[PDB]
């Protein structure tokens, strides 16, 4: 038995793209994931609630 | 119980006979209190 508290935690994840020189896709290393705002940061997110969900 | 822990923290093992929702104060119930709000729901 627990509290019944759902976090939903979404992942944003931007992606960069470019063509070689022998037409492959090639993903950038550039590329940007953002965690769900807590304690005006970013960067690091820690599950707070009972229940939590990823997306 | 009413327990003293660690740095002075006070926590009590209450039980009722009414349901008491997460962060909020007063078949039996019971709860871990911390400063008079439900901590942790126990069964
Ligand atoms: C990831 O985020 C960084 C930082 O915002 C982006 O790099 C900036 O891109 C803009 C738009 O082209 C430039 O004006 C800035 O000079 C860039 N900053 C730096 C420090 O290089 C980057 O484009 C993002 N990557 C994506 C969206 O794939
Ligand atoms: C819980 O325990 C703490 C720590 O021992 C108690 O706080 C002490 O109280 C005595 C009373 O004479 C003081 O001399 C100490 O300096 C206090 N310690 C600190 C760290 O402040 C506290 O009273 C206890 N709570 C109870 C028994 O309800
Ligand atoms: C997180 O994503 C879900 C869908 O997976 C959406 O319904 C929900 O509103 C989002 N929560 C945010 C952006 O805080
Ligand atoms: C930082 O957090 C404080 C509360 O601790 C808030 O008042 C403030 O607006 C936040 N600053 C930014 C830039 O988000
Ligand atoms: C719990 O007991 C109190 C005191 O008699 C009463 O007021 C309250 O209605 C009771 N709750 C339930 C759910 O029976
Ligand atoms: C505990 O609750 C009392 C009564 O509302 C309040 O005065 C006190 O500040 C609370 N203590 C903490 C540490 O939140």
């Amino acid at each position: 038995p627990s509290f019944y508290s759902h976090t939903s935690v979404n992942i944003t994840i931007d992606l960069g793209m470019k063509l070689s020189g022998y037409g492959q896709p090639i993903a950038s290393a550039l590329s940007n994931i953002t965690l769900p705002m807590q304690d005006n940061n970013t960067d690091v997110y820690c599950i707070r609630s009972n229940q939590f969900s990823v997306y | 119980f009413s327990l003293n822990t660690t740095g002075g923290v006070i926590l009590e093992i209450s039980c009722y006979n009414d349901t008491v929702r997460e962060s909020s104060f007063y078949p039996k119930y019971c709860y871990v209190l911390y400063n008079g709000t439900a901590l942790k729901y126990l069964g």
